[PDB]
């Protein structure tokens, strides 16, 4: 016999990966679809169960051994600048449920397929968001051990319901990946969500955080973003298996199109509020870093690769790159005037944010500096003087108002992006709408968007009732996690917000 | 370029902004979170209240209803996709208490385990004492069949991945998966190293796969992977039909009782290396099913008959389908060499009843099934030649 | 909350397994859809919903066989046939606005525990794939206003 | 408290004081260290040079003379205390390229898997179907007394770590001893396993001791260990005598030939687990051994004669002592069921023809010795009952 | 058979390691000294070697993440 060392590597065992599939009569898909996979698709990866074990060990051990180690003994926790400190606290538990649907998304998608290499590929898939999902919740793990203010950091998950920011989030990042065709949500999650805006965003706030005294958060996304390739080879293979169908030249490209402009719709705005609002030192401003990544990388080498296959660029691209220039100063005002609502604090700009705020934004200060500094004046941080700035902006004729569709807020009198206000009385209920696209989705699909807004849900309710309500005090029972400053002196409590007597009105009432 | 930690100017700034004192002394993550052993622990922290879910699905924090919904008025998530109620879908606690890094780890070790293994069993020759039959057909031909079944078990979770209505539920239908799916690839690793050691082996998947599909011995197994595979859509019910009724039994006997016991009577000194890790699998899955179905479900304070009643029915379907399946398979024993106590009658006899009395003992006497233990043996040995 | 705790006091006094299919059909044709009646329970209904379903649940368990339980719908119909039926009934649909209301009376009538799960998952699964075929087709045909005439929707204010 | 990353003021004056340009252009660890393979390793970059030799001893870099010497002046390194003679100490190299960090991995990896087959082996009952005169006389009794020749050659590495002249050869010494040892360990926790599981079934060592001092059956391997351990000092004879004569004949054959073998044809699913480890750290040990002593030091450019003579003479009176131990041990195929091809004359004529052979083309044709495999077979066999 | 999960400790093997020696003419030291160690001197750590593998495996992991990956970076 002959006796020499050998084993078995696992090229050799992905070779017979094919032919573990036998046909019978029942073997198709369990959910609703308007396409069909082709049988001979193939991976690009040649990863098997241990293999893939093997290599998520490796990455876990090092990046587990920084943070328990190292970044400790530096006590680099507590060296962060508040600003940032608050902005992770939304960041981090926003990417952790997008994550997370991911999960289901992957396993929808491994459902449809029909060859095996394309299962294996979403199974790998869906070990790697279960990983992303465990990695987002570990960061605010640390923060809670090792910053100054644990109060946003202790729990996100329950305190997070309060706000008018966090149904927009669900919308894009939990809803639009699992409800609908199983390739709407695949063009949903990795050809628009991970390829356009979220691999992008975790390089980008890994160079803010360390701007601004962090490295928790580049120790952890820098291997978060190791395992995204593998994911866009997913969706490149998705669109490849549905090229040959009849239904993709009928229906692709308006897929496309909705998933797109659902998407942007609320990254456009968030993401730059939280970028530029959030931070001490700014790394650039966002209207470039918006241009260059979904103008230039994503709309032209994506796009050019794929047409081949048929798919178009969206026709809504042009609204996309109008609105994207004053949509996050709309969207700042807008979280800035309902801050009791939050579960972080904030902080006006200062006369040096100012300054940045005119030079590359010609035309700032005569619209928004005016307001905040007028803000700032009648007692916005000053916890005795029992200011609102939501009463402020009713008793001033603005009013705000919540898309159907897209559950973000739109202040028509003070908004200099695109959009108009569109208000509809169907089967004796009025609805709101606020752009053309979301109108045309309502009008066609009634049935799907059926969502409630914190004004039908508080209508008529005082304002420190709905916060103890929601557990939004901290843990001496009567200060509110949310603040309209950084500072560690003179916070609000429960019977200064009591004083000012806010009451949720309606704002369709007309 | 410029950093906060390490640049003097920038340091000093946020020195200068960070206050001096805690705004807070509660520094427990997700503290509101209810331990099931005495403290708790990380993967309870990490795990529980992933998931949003409003307040009409049970155990939700949520309100209101979901942003986006399917064609029709389909909700995202639901209480239509399965018979069985409970007062919090947020009860289960996974024994093992794995989370990614601790799965992963465990899977690492076995992996680079099972390399050097195969190095040195290469190396020493050990090969050549091996019975030259039972290599050659019992094997190469029905060990390499079983991994088709390996496979439709392993798909048979693609829909308890999306409809499941818990978080930890979801990791632990999916480490199930993986384990199916891993079972499959070392039965072809085995086959290919054989292939490398003795020539005029074949490891090609022809002869396994037309004997999964066209050869009578496997005849009542493929059915019932079928129906568990393509035939129902209720998760909790593909769950138990899967793990707890269909593999406790017939691929128990098939893995445990044939394939690795007549090993050790054949001289054979590899299967049992695989067989083992096999096993150690089966034993992990069992403990997290056995606490989601016994625990939760059919012990719930305010439902639990409902759910008891469910239980039972799926149970006799799925027995019937599993001794059908058996009885089929029973008919190999033919094909083999004869030895006393493991072989005749006798021997496959009390082969039955161990397997039937486990169980029993493990799941019937927990539910409140009845089972009467010789009848099913009889039943199965109606098919002995 | 006194609306669910009035609700659950009604909800509580059924005795009979066509009682609670006649209470739960009614409340779902009166409130849950779109084109529902009325909207006067809208922060509410997805709770009483979801009681009235665990109350039919443990009468189905405690009064019918498994034979009924797995096979028959609790109107005391073939789960078969009334799958045949409605299929066949949306095939005939001429046009998107006569699919969506079949969708959504069969989603109002026949859903569980009313019709067993596995049935109306299949049932519910095909009803969406033709459904969104009729629809997706010549999405960006029809200008704003010829969609809000079809729709029939009243427009209140026009910034 | 204060650090000169995070200070302000400490941080300026370092980055002051640092140079903006490098003083030098070589980042390479101990460049001048000869590569074995194409590129220079961590392995040897980490290893290689780390004891501080005169130039007196060969490949020494320093000069001089030891600073302090035994009591009459006995050296603390001399070229004494070895008959063998090289141009360079410094020459070998492990071909698994081991140091502490993967040494540890990989044993810490099997330490973890042996914990949980363990326990899943433990919940699945498979102890049942054991043969009970083969568990409780063969095992239990000459199992446990071949602990004692694993632990004496474990022993038989004191001096070795002490006397030796080389760095990587020390490593090489100290990570078979500790492969040694563990064996031994192993066999004992298989022991104290099988007590948990069987009632009446006693672990103590106090039987297996008195037949290994005792039992004319291991009568001839104490002696030849006792031999090995306390007998001679040279450090090259031990390592040649210990491991690439006497274990890999004797101990060959008593673990893979005879215990691993029956257990397969006496159904038992436990010992094979242990004796894979047994044989993977048997390979990775062979492969240093074989490299130490043939590539560097029979293969000598200037010596290599005198260096094959006395490998020669140290096999032929080792080879004799292991015929020895073997011919007393074959005594057991008495005590055990007769099985065709197993246990009669023929198949233990096949057993020592396969190790005898085994050991011919992996030693004796590199060293230069020449064996009659036929005249060894019968010698042993002439113990035959 | 009870069919309960166990395993075994490093502590249960240690009890035994005591034994593992036995009495012959020869079983003495190979270097010149002037004292003799006493045969029942018991140790304080209860080590095995894979027990030490666990634990050295665990300490160099820590070790060297952080060096090759944060102060690196
Ligand atoms: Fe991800
Ligand atoms: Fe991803």
């Amino acid at each position: 016999v002959n006796r020499a060392p050998v084993g078995v590597e696992p090229q050799e065992v992905h070779k017979w990966l094919q032919s573990f599939n036998w046909d019978f009569k029942e073997n198709r898909t369990k959910y609703a679809t308007k396409y069909h996979m082709a049988n001979q698709t193939k991976e690009q990866f040649k990863v098997i169960a241990k293999e893939y074990a093997r290599m998520e060990a490796a990455k876990d051990e090092r990046q587990f051994g920084t943070l328990l180690d190292g970044l400790t003994r530096l006590g680099a926790g507590n060296k962060v600048h508040p600003r940032w400190g608050e902005t992770m606290k939304v960041i981090s538990n926003f990417l952790e449920v997008g994550e997370y649907n991911a999960i289901a998304a992957s396993a929808m998608l491994w459902d449809s397929a029909t060859a095996a290499e394309q299962k294996n590929g979403y199974l790998a898939q869906v070990l790697d968001e279960i990983r992303h999902t465990h990695q987002c919740a570990f960061i605010n793990h640390y923060y809670s051990k090792h910053y100054h203010d644990p109060a946003g950091h202790n729990d996100a998950r329950r305190t997070r319901a309060i706000g008018p920011l966090w149904k927009g989030m669900k919308r894009v990042f939990a809803d639009g990946f699992i409800s609908g065709d199983a390739v709407e949500c695949s063009v949903n999650l990795q050809l628009v969500g991970e390829a356009c805006f979220t691999n992008p965003l975790i390089v980008a706030v890994t160079e803010w955080a360390s701007a601004n005294g962090d490295e928790i958060t580049p120790t952890v996304f820098l291997s978060v973003e190791t395992d995204e390739l593998r994911h866009m080879a997913n969706g490149y293979q998705t669109v490849v298996s549905i090229a040959n169908d009849p239904a993709a030249a009928k229906y692709l490209n308006t897929d496309l199109n909705n998933a797109f402009w659902t998407q942007q719709k609320y990254f456009t705005p968030a993401l730059g509020y939280l970028f530029e609002y959030g931070s001490k030192f700014k790394v650039e401003p966002w209207v470039k870093t918006w241009n260059r990544w979904v103008y230039e990388d994503w709309g032209g080498i994506w796009i050019g690769r794929l047409g081949k296959y048929g798919v178009e660029s969206p026709r809504s691209l042009r609204d996309a790159k109008t609105d994207a220039y004053w949509a996050h100063h709309d969207l700042a005002l807008a979280a800035y005037a309902l801050w009791p609502l939050g579960f972080a604090r904030l902080a006006l700009p200062d006369e040096e944010d100012q300054e940045w705020f005119e030079a590359n934004y010609p035309g700032w200060a005569d619209h928004y500096g005016k307001i905040y500094n007028e803000w700032k004046k009648l007692g916005y941080e000053d916890p005795k003087s029992g200011f609102i700035p939501y009463a402020w902006l009713l008793a001033n004729g603005h009013d705000v108002y919540i898309d159907r569709v897209s559950q973000v807020p739109f202040i028509p009198s003070l908004a200099k992006g695109s959009g108009s206000l569109r208000v509809h009385e169907f089967n004796g209920k009025k609805h709101s709408l606020t752009d053309d696209w979301g109108e045309r989705m309502w009008l066609s699909e009634p049935e799907r968007y059926e969502c409630h807004n914190l004004f039908e849900q508080y209508e008529g309710r005082e304002l420190s009732e709905v916060i103890a309500e929601g557990h939004g005090v901290r843990s001496d029972g009567k200060t509110l996690i949310a603040q309209p400053h950084v500072r560690g002196d003179n916070l609000w409590t429960l019977e200064d917000i009591k004083r000012a007597g806010c009451v949720f009105p309606n704002p369709l009432a007309k | 370029t410029k950093r906060g930690l390490t640049d003097p100017e920038r340091a000093a700034i946020i020195a200068a902004a960070v206050p001096d004192h805690a705004l807070d002394t509660q520094r427990k993550y997700h503290y509101f979170i209810q331990p099931r052993w005495k403290r708790l622990s990380e993967y309870e922290q990490l795990s529980c209240y992933a998931q949003p879910n409003p307040d009409w699905i049970a155990g939700g924090l949520d309100w209101g209803d979901w942003t986006q919904k399917f064609h029709g008025g389909r909700p995202s998530w639901g209480n239509e996709s399965t018979e069985l109620r409970t007062t919090d879908w947020y009860r289960h606690r996974d024994p093992a208490r794995r989370w990614h890094a601790p799965y992963v780890k465990d899977k690492s070790e076995e992996a680079r385990y099972t390399q050097r293994f195969l190095a040195a069993y290469s190396s020493e020759g050990s090969i050549r004492t091996i019975d030259a039959y039972w290599r050659d057909e019992i094997l190469n031909k029905y060990y390499g069949a079983l991994l088709y079944n390996e496979y439709g078990l392993f798909n048979a979770h693609s829909s308890v991945g999306r409809d499941c209505l818990s978080d930890t539920i979801r990791q632990s239908a999916t480490f199930a998966g993986l384990d199916k799916v891993d079972n499959a690839q070392m039965i072809q690793m085995e086959r290919l190293f054989i292939a490398k050691l003795v020539p005029g082996f074949d490891a090609s998947t022809d002869v396994p796969k037309k004997i999964w599909t066209t050869d009578p011995i496997y005849a009542g197994a493929r059915g019932a992977v079928e129906e568990i595979w393509q035939g129902i859509q209720d998760w909790n019910e593909i769950l138990w039909a899967g793990h707890a009724v269909y593999d406790a039994t017939f691929g128990q006997f098939a893995r445990r009782e044939f394939f690795q016991r007549l090993a050790t009577v054949y001289g054979d000194t590899l299967t049992p290396f695989f067989t083992a890790q096999s096993q150690t699998y089966f034993q992990t899955t069992r403990g997290a099913i056995e606490d989601l179905f016994v625990y939760c479900l059919a012990n719930d304070p305010e439902f639990g008959a409902h759910n008891r009643t469910f239980l039972n029915a799926w149970t006799e379907h799925y027995l019937a389908r599993s001794v059908t399946a058996l009885k089929d398979f029973v008919g190999i024993y033919a094909k083999v060499e004869k030895v006393a106590g493991a072989t005749d009658r006798a021997g496959v006899s009390e082969a039955l009843q161990r397997v039937f009395g486990d169980w029993k003992v493990d799941y019937a006497d927990k539910i409140g099934f009845n089972i009467d233990v010789d009848q099913k043996v009889d039943a199965v040995l109606a098919g002995f030649k | 909350n006194s609306t669910r705790t009035e609700w659950e006091g009604k909800i509580a006094k059924l005795n009979s397994v066509d009682q609670a299919t006649k209470f739960i059909q009614d409340f779902r044709v009166a409130y849950s859809s779109p084109f529902r009646k009325s909207y006067d329970l809208d922060v509410d209904y997805q709770y009483i919903e979801r009681k009235i379903e665990e109350r039919l649940s443990v009468l189905k368990t405690e009064k019918l066989s498994v034979a009924d339980l797995v096979t028959k719908a609790t109107t005391g119909e073939d789960a078969a046939a009334v799958e045949a039926a409605w299929i066949a009934k949306m095939k005939a649909a001429e046009s998107k606005y006569a699919a969506e209301r079949i969708h959504i009376e069969f989603r109002q009538l026949y859903k569980p525990p009313v019709l067993p799960v596995n049935v109306f998952l299949r049932t519910d699964a095909a009803l969406g794939t033709i459904l969104m075929e009729l629809r997706n087709t010549d999405y960006y045909a029809t200008p704003l206003e010829g969609l809000r005439k079809e729709r029939g929707v009243k427009v209140l204010h026009l910034q």
